[PDB]
């Protein structure tokens, strides 16, 4: 297929956690929790998320037992039968904004968000594509594309139209460690935040992985000695032959 | 006499890995077959204590797979182990069979043993298509339905064997939960297979890279190949903990982690890189039903090469035109994995039809020619008259 | 003195395992400490107690 | 599996014709040059497959002196290729010294195998 | 138990080769060698030796099936680019 | 030679089934090994064939069962034949166990068979209840609950281990998808196990009724014995038939159809009728270290047996004292069988703790001191001086 | 493969018993023989003989566990019934 039809290729940025030994940025993750809820959260899910698993990556225990709490979930039906809600703990999952499929393709033209709790190990490209879809926005579209209306050019997308409009504008977050919340900075805080969600175990793989990998390595090494020391005794035979007399 | 011959589990523990015969001249080609081993232990391990917490249903198949990702202790250890341990049990099972048809382990003694293990490559090929369509992302879903759909070209009971395939009428719930069951089940019927391949083996002993007799000195497999594949092990080892633990989504597609929609089409349906060749040779053949005939011949034409191996000394360590002809077949055989992996454009239909022709007059065309103008060379190259 | 070194370590194979399960056994223990405090200290100020001291002061 | 005789029959025609040894014979010098089994101190009737029972026949029906030299040649060169080297070049096999030893061995077997299958595929005339 | 069909590898003492006299073979201790002899010196020269030989059987098909695909993946793009429409319209029409 | 002994697999067949040397003495008790396979093959292709419809998750067990009870085609065909053959499973196990105690089968010979055995013993124990375990009825969740609750006894690591067990903090998905699982596996381990017990039998041969050595004449087992197992083959297969299509529950528990409540414990709670004895050996132990410690022990007994029977002569034909002590035995095993059905009431725990003392005392005291006296009457008898 | 320990059984040739002499045996086809005769006379003199021979020592044991639990079961209906339960405390606790 065209080049267009592939999608144009998204680079190579700098990310924090590119490399075997680094870890994500947990201030990034934080602020991009916060870009997440203040922007994403109207159209995109987090399905896959438990409430849980923040505490001790980005936020304090109450600080996400606060935010758990500003939500209400289905409880179990009261002695009557009648259903009950609940306010929520740190064992549920974060809602998404709509509550089925038809609600989200009637509020957003037909076209349904993807939930992005793996979002970025979904995509080829990952983090940069990510980043760079979300900052690729032209103020406006080549001279010669027919743009169906509705839809918005964003040539990191395949095809091109994408229904997804700009959504990162300057300043539209305000940061509480005094960040200054651009356009480029909100979105590499929702790549790292993303990028966690997706893979919540990354820093302890990468850990464990620098001691297997040292182990092994070892071994390795050290069982090419001692193949050697146990075929020594063949590797130096020598063999004489001397012509046995004719009988 | 000792107790490990006096016994009759000892005898054979002793017979196969304690006092087994090698020859003393094999290289490091000849612990791909341990190797293999530790890789199919590695597979049933990490299964059983994944399918200890998988559910297969097709509403909790996915979602019981993050739930081992992301909720049981070391599961991502676990199911990234089961995943590149499954892909370099296959790098590895591709270079047992490279090795045994470079130097001549098909041959004459030994055609039971390449039989039994087309068998097991044939098994582990179901076995693998299996479990990847039990994850049930967008490219196990539609890779199920593309490979199942090719069994409605047999035009007599072919839309019947297909629907007794599938359960139903398409990939669903029967579907999932049937591939789930043979996915278990299949690995011990491979392992059942090996226990033939051994004694197989047995018999004649194994071959070395020479190709001439190897009863003239013999070494036992304790104490020098217990520790000659040993090292293959760790460096084996190495490297899958180097994929696992610091690239692990590199060998797999992305779209395994869209969960399985029959209704959208992810626009390039391609299975995992190992079945890429088959594909290919697959995707080349303008008809369906000639398709699968070719794809299962492109894997049965393994059973004539000891029958059009037309030289009687074994193997190409002492040959020109046979190594250099077997270097072109191995590299059409990865020029037709990247051929399956891409799109059908324009030069690639004609790629791929030039490389599956190539792998088909390879065993039927080259080796008898090649292997008759060598016998004739040997014989005036040295002979006066 | 080799042969005492040998006569000590290597000559029973119950102590020789013995010393082989007691240095696994502190070995592991270390090489751990080591591994997690090199890792800590090479990822320094992206860990979460680094972003849990800096919104506390 | 193309069994001597027919190998001798092709090698006989080309041999003894005038144009085709004069293009054939370089091409088959470089290819036992090229081969390298010479290098490891091998002629070239110790390399053929000997697990059939006409090479059986052959081998034991070869004399005992050079059966001893045939094992010690099989047993250098696996010695040789245990330590991915090669033999010094003053132990090399030389051309005259690669001469085809087992060949009439293998070529009677062979002609005893053939009458005997012709022979019990025998038909009369009546 | 049965016996079974004549193979050709039998066990330690009755291994099946041909009778062998005149040949000695000497081989020192293990516990009195240099494991890691010579490993610098085979490591540039014998290493050199190996691939000197067997190199040009594994390098000329590489050659001919990387020049190969690099081609047909150079025609896909001129095909599927602005330049080369014409030809594409053509090649499939 | 035949080519069903020049083959490497035919061989193997050849010299287990169609060669084999049988004593011509033996009589329909000497089936049972044959039928313990036969029942083997039944479990585990009828297991795979409800597998494939089965779902294992603590709120889809119970309906996925009754999903193969009712709208898949021959399910409740399935389901009873594999229950029952369960059932029949264990009652053919204990005629072969039995048979082995009375025809003196574990002496010195074959005392690796025997083991070999008990191992196969217990590992079937464990997989009928792990599948008892699957269904998730009322029955199978309560019997659950109290054999995994007996680790609790072990003053240590008890609570660590039970915890470990269920997965959780009590019986509950994590424990019934570990369940299934391992259900699905030892079934192979058991095969393998088999094939052990065969590889023991096949040095020795089989034992005879008389007891005196069989050396003398033997029959081959080809058309001979392969047409004196079919007889009971048939046999088994009527009477399981009767079991499955006529009387389908009968061997069962109804409280096995009320889905599985934590909240309502079912007043009387027992296993499947083969558990019996020994749930009621851990029952009359008025401890509960003890109790556990003496069920696993009233299964390794098995093992102190060889070296217990005194006497010079292979078996009980010839011997009256050991023939009515023997029977004894049986209808104690009978009797306490029934006793762990019934409730923990006045005469039936001095019942159980009397026939439990008759049960370790058969091994232990009865079987010694009587076969010293038959030894010594058997001397003096006809012995004059 | 190497030899194993000596068992007790051979194989047919090898068996393991002793030598036999003087033992002659013969066998009728049973293409010329009669199969299911004198089922009829086994079916009621054989088993009567069979039978008398071998059911004391199944029927004792049989008859005293068969009572025993009959008594047992009858002592357990008496003691939760209205006219025993005067024993059923002073015999719990
Ligand atoms: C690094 C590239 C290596 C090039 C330099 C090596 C020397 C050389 O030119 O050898 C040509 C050599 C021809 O030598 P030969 O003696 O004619 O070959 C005889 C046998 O083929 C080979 O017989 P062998 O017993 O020698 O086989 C060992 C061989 C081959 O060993 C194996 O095949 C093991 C294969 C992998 C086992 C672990 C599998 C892990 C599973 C995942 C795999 C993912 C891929 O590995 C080695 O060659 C070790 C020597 C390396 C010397 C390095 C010198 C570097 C310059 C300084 O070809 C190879 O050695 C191929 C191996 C290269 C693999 C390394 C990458
Ligand atoms: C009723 C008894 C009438 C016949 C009689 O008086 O026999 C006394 C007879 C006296 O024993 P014996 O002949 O001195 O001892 C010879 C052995 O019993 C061994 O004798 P055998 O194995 O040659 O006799 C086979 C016996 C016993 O056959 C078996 O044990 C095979 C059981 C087949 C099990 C099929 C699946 C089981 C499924 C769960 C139930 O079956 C019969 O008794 C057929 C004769 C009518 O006792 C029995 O025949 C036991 C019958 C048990 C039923
Ligand atoms: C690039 C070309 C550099 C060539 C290097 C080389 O060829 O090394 C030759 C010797 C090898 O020494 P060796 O492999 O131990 O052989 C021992 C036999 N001797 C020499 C004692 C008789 O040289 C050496 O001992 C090299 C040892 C030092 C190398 C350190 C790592 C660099
Ligand atoms: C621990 C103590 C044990 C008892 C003491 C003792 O070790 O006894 C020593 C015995 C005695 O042997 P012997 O030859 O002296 O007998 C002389 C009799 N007169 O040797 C043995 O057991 C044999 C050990 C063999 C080891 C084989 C290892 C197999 C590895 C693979 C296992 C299976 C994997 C399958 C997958
Ligand atoms: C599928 C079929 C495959 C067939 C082939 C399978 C062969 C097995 C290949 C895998 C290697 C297993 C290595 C066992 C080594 C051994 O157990 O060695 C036993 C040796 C015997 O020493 P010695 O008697 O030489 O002592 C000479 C003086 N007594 O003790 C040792 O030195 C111990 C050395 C430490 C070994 C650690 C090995 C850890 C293995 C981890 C990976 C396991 C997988
Ligand atoms: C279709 C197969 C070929 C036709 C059969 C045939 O032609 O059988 C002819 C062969 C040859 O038999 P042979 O040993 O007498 O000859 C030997 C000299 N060639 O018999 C057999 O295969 C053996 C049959 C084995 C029976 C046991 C099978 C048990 C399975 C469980
Ligand atoms: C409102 C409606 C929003 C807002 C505020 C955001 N998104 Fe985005 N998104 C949305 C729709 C309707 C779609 C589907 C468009 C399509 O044609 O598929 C999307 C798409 C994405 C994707 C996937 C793109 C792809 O498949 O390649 C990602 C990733 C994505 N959206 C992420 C995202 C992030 C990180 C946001 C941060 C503030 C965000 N969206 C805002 C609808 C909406
Ligand atoms: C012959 C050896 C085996 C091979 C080659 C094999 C191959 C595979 C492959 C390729 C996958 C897909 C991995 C992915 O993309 O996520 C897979 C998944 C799976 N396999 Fe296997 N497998 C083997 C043995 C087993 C066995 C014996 C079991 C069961 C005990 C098992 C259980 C699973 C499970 C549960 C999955 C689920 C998806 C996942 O967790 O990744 N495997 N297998
Ligand atoms: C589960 C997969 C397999 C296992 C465990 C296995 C195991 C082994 C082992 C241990 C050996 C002896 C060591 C060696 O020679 O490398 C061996 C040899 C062999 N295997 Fe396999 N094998 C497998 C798959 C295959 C396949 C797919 C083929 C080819 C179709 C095959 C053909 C052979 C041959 C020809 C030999 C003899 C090679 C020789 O020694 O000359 N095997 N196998
Ligand atoms: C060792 C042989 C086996 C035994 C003794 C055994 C025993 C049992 C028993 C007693 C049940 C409960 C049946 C009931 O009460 O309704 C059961 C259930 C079950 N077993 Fe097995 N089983 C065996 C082998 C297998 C194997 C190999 C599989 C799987 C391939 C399997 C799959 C199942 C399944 C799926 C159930 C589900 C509940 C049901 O349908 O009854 N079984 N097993
Ligand atoms: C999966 C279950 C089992 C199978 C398939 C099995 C199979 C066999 C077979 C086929 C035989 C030879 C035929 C015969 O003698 O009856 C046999 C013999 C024997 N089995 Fe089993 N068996 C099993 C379980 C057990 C158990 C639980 C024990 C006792 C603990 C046992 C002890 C024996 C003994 C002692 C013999 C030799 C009897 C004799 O010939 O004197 N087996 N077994």
């Amino acid at each position: 297929m065209t080049a267009a039809e592939h999608g144009l290729h998204a680079p190579a940025y700098a990310w924090s956690h590119n490399g075997p030994f680094e870890t994500f940025d947990h201030a990034s993750i934080r602020r991009g929790y916060q870009v997440y809820r203040e922007v994403c959260a109207a159209c995109h899910s987090l399905d896959r998320v438990a409430w849980r698993t923040l505490v001790g990556v980005s936020h304090t225990n109450e600080e996400v037992r606060n935010m758990a709490e500003e939500f209400e979930y289905d409880d179990e039906p009261d002695e009557q039968g009648n259903p009950k809600k609940r306010p929520g703990k740190l064992s549920d999952y974060i809602p998404g904004p709509y509550p089925n499929e038809q609600a989200a393709r009637a509020a957003n033209q037909g076209a349904l968000p993807p939930d992005l709790s793996l979002i970025v190990k979904a995509r080829h490209g990952g983090c940069d594509y990510i980043f760079s879809l979300l900052t690729g926005y032209p103020d406006e579209p080549p001279a010669g594309v027919a743009l169906p209306p509705g839809s918005n050019y964003n040539p990191y997308f395949p095809g091109g139209s994408i229904a997804m409009a700009r959504v990162l504008f300057d300043d539209m977050v305000e940061y509480e460690d005094g960040t200054p919340a651009t356009t480029s900075q909100m979105a590499k805080d929702v790549t790292t935040f993303l990028n966690w969600c997706a893979e919540p175990e990354h820093d302890e793989r990468k850990r464990l992985g620098l001691k297997t990998v040292i182990i092994l390595s070892s071994l390795y090494l050290l069982s090419i000695w001692v193949k050697k020391f146990k075929w020594a005794g063949i590797k130096t035979r020598k063999f004489v032959f001397n012509p046995p007399k004719p009988r | 006499m000792a107790f490990r011959k006096s016994n009759v589990y000892l005898s054979l523990v002793n017979s196969y890995i304690i006092d087994s015969p090698q020859p003393s001249s094999i290289n490091y080609w000849w612990n791909m077959g341990s190797l293999l081993g530790l890789c199919l232990v590695i597979q049933i391990v990490t299964g059983i204590f994944m399918a200890m917490h998988y559910s297969s249903n097709i509403e909790l198949a996915f979602s019981s797979v993050e739930h081992i990702m992301r909720d049981v202790h070391n599961g991502y250890i676990l199911r990234y182990l089961h995943a590149n341990g499954a892909s370099f049990f296959f790098m590895v099972m591709f270079m047992h069979m490279a090795k045994g048809l470079y130097y001549g382990s098909y041959r004459s003694p030994r055609v039971t043993l390449w039989n039994v293990g087309v068998i097991i490559f044939i098994l582990t090929i179901a076995t693998a298509f299996l479990g990847y369509c039990c994850v049930y992302g967008q490219m196990s879903h539609w890779g199920a339905t593309v490979i199942t759909n090719l069994f409605s070209a047999i035009p007599f009971v072919g839309n019947d064997i297909v629907s007794w395939l599938w359960g139903g009428f398409s990939v669903s719930n029967p579907t999932i939960q049937r591939f789930f069951a043979l996915h278990y089940l299949v690995p011990f019927i491979i392992a059942a297979m090996v226990i033939m391949h051994l004694m197989a083996l047995h018999i004649h002993g194994s071959s070395n890279p020479l190709g001439i007799t190897g009863n003239l000195d013999r070494i036992p497999m304790h104490s020098y190949f217990i520790f000659k594949d040993l090292v293959t092990v760790f460096l084996f080892m190495l490297i899958l903990a180097l994929f696992v633990f610091y690239s692990p989504n590199t060998l797999g597609h992305p779209d395994n982690y869209i969960p399985g929609n029959p209704l959208v089409t992810p626009a390039s349906i391609v299975p995992e890189w190992y079945l890429l060749p088959f594909y290919a040779i697959l995707r080349s053949i303008p008809d369906k039903l000639l398709g699968v005939i070719t794809m299962f011949a492109a894997i049965l034409v393994l059973l004539v090469l000891p029958f059009t191996d037309r030289s009687v000394v074994r193997g190409n360590t002492f040959k020109v035109l046979s190594k250099f002809f077997f270097f072109i077949f191995v590299f059409n055989f990865v020029l037709l994995g990247q051929i399956g992996a891409c799109h059908v454009e324009v030069p690639y239909v004609l790629m791929g039809q030039i490389a599956t022709f190539i792998y088909f007059a390879y065993f039927l065309i080259i080796v008898p020619v090649i292997s008759t103008i060598e016998n004739v060379l040997f014989y005036i190259g040295r002979v006066n008259k | 003195s080799f042969s005492s070194l040998y006569k000590t370590f290597f000559k029973r194979n119950a102590v020789f395992v013995g010393t082989i399960f007691a240095g696994a056994f502190v070995f592991q223990t270390v090489f751990d400490t080591a591994i997690t405090s090199w890792y800590e200290n090479h990822n320094k100020g992206k860990l979460w107690k680094d972003v849990k001291a800096r919104i506390a002061a | 599996p193309q069994s001597f005789t027919s190998i001798a029959r092709i090698g006989d025609y080309i041999l003894k014709s005038p144009v085709l040894s004069k293009l054939c014979v370089p091409v088959a010098n470089q290819f036992i040059n090229l081969a390298g089994y010479k290098k490891l101190g091998l002629k070239f009737d110790d390399l053929i497959a000997e697990e059939n029972p006409i090479m059986q026949t052959a081998l034991r029906r070869l004399p005992e002196d050079e059966s001893y030299a045939r094992a010690y040649r099989i047993i250098r060169a696996h010695q040789t290729e245990l330590t991915h080297h090669l033999l010094p070049r003053n132990e090399w096999i030389k051309a005259q010294e690669d001469v085809p030893y087992l060949l009439p061995y293998i070529l009677e077997a062979e002609a005893a195998a053939k009458e005997k299958d012709e022979l019990d595929n025998i038909e009369v005339s009546k | 138990g049965p016996p079974s069909g004549k193979t050709y590898m039998g066990w330690w003492g009755h291994m099946g080769g041909p009778k062998q006299k005149g040949i000695t073979s000497y081989a020192v201790s293990p516990y009195a060698q240099k494991p890691l002899q010579g490993i610098f010196h085979n490591a540039v020269f014998n290493s050199f030796r190996r691939f000197k030989s067997q190199f040009l059987y594994v390098l000329i098909p590489a050659g001919i099936y990387w020049y190969w695909w690099k081609n047909g993946n150079e025609y896909n793009e001129f095909l599927y680019s602005k330049a080369g429409r014409e030809e594409l319209e053509r090649v499939n029409v």
